[PDB]
């Protein structure tokens, strides 16, 4: 079975080098061309460079033209992209793919790569107080690192009308995400809604109340 | 500089037929490089769909095909499935400065469930945020359908792009798609307009809320 297997997540700095390899098997590794794609989250693919194993011969895109470096060592049946010094810029999945009589008929299943100038911190959490006699409130998971958080109401007994959103990776290098649950406006006041906020990395546990504005 | 084209999107109904077009210059499809298709899922790396313009590799189905006149290369999705609904991509080599090019990509979307327009909700900074020396206005878009909007912010009536964040919409537990969208600014910039603007526009209707510094 003819496959391509790249090496595992990485969490890196701005600065730092790294190199990431994508190894053959069930073929001559040898014998086809090994291109490199980006793909930047909910982005499309980008043709980064490709490189011919049995001679090393290797060409980039202008956009990526000595930003990274492309190269093989076929006697293990291995191809590497390696950057000197990661920019944020460069948090994106890359995948390795051959050129086949049918081109990319095997691809890598994909490395995430995320540089952050952030350490590890926990979050801070804020109350974001509160259609058809309902009230949405919830609760702003700002400024931690590394992934993930978790996200639990009334200590998992409100399941009902919550929506945990995906993390964004800001410009600071910190993730931030909300979560926000929809409930009766008759129950507000007379009923308390505590966000449960836990983030391992940190050994940070949140509970934040959320109340109402009250004008 | 060469480039392939792909439509953004396209759409279709469980069992009807779609087709993506993919057209290029002179580097790549002009001097008569075969084209090939992508199928990337959610989640997954793309998978090849068709190669040398119009073959199939086995075990992709013969409701996928693919067709290549001079410049112009086209994806036929016949007896459209849920499972079909997935990114798309063309590809060539070329004679240009890139080897290889992809084309921009095309989101295909099975129209499986009807159309729903946002919910929007527009948080204000919070009292403990504003203390903490800091200010995010938070939209939650929510039960929309298909699963894709435009957000923009507005500080009073100008655009605003710095310090903007939005996550790619996923699906709500009841199956409807939700998004976030944050505009970060300094307390004194959040003081200093007399009102700020989260603007979703789903499938070309746009819902917009708008928050007050003086209001409560």
């Amino acid at each position: 079975e003819v496959q391509l297997v790249q090496s595992g997540a990485e969490v890196k700095k701005p600065g730092e080098s790294l190199k990431i390899s994508c190894k053959g098997s069930g073929y001559s590794f040898s014998n086809y061309w090994i291109g490199w794609v980006r793909q930047m989250p909910g982005k499309g693919l980008e043709w980064m460079g490709i490189i011919d194993p049995s001679n090393s011969y290797t060409r980039y895109s202008p956009s990526f033209q000595g930003q990274v470096t492309i190269s093989a060592d076929k006697s293990i049946s291995t191809a590497y992209l390696q950057w000197s010094s990661l920019k944020a810029s460069d948090t994106a999945m890359y995948y390795c793919a051959r050129w086949y009589y049918k081109p990319f008929d095997v691809w890598g299943q994909g490395t995430l790569v995320t540089v952050s100038s952030a350490s590890t911190k926990g979050p801070s959490v804020f109350p974001l107080a509160p259609s058809g006699g309902t009230a949405a409130l919830g609760c702003l998971v700002k400024d931690y690192f590394p992934e993930p958080v978790t996200v639990s109401w009334n200590s998992g007994a409100l399941t009902s009308g919550v929506h945990t959103f995906p993390a964004v990776l800001q410009s600071s290098g910190l993730y931030s995400l909300s979560s926000v649950v929809t409930v009766p406006s008759s129950s507000l006041g007379t009923q308390t809604y505590i966000c449960n906020v836990n983030h391992k990395p940190s050994n940070t546990k949140v509970d934040k109340k959320v109340e109402p504005k009250s004008c | 500089q060469s480039v392939l084209t792909q439509p953004p999107s396209v759409s279709g109904a469980p069992g009807q037929r779609v087709t993506i077009s993919c057209t290029g210059s002179s580097s790549n499809i002009g001097s008569g490089y075969d084209v090939h298709w992508y199928q990337q899922l959610p989640g997954t790396a793309p998978k090849l769909l068709i190669y040398g313009n119009s073959k199939r590799p086995s075990g992709v189905p013969d409701r996928f095909s693919g067709s290549k006149s001079g410049t112009s290369a086209s994806l036929a999705i016949t007896g459209l499935q849920s499972e079909d609904e997935a990114d798309y991509y063309c590809a060539s080599w070329t004679d240009g400065l890139s080897l290889v090019v992809f084309g921009g990509g095309t989101k295909l979307t099975v129209l499986g469930q009807p159309k729903a327009a946002p919910s929007v909700t527009l948080f204000p900074p919070s009292s403990e945020e504003l203390q903490a020396n800091k200010a995010t206005l938070v939209c939650l878009i929510s039960d929309f359908y298909p699963g894709a909007v435009t957000v923009a912010w507005k500080a009073d009536s100008s655009p605003v792009k710095a310090g903007v964040e939005t996550t790619t919409p996923s699906k709500q537990s009841n199956n409807k798609y939700a998004a976030s969208s944050y505009l970060s600014l300094t307390p004194e910039q959040w003081k200093s307009h007399r009102s700020y603007s989260c603007q979703v526009t789903h499938e070309g209707s746009t819902v917009e809320k708008t928050v007050a510094p003086t209001e409560c």
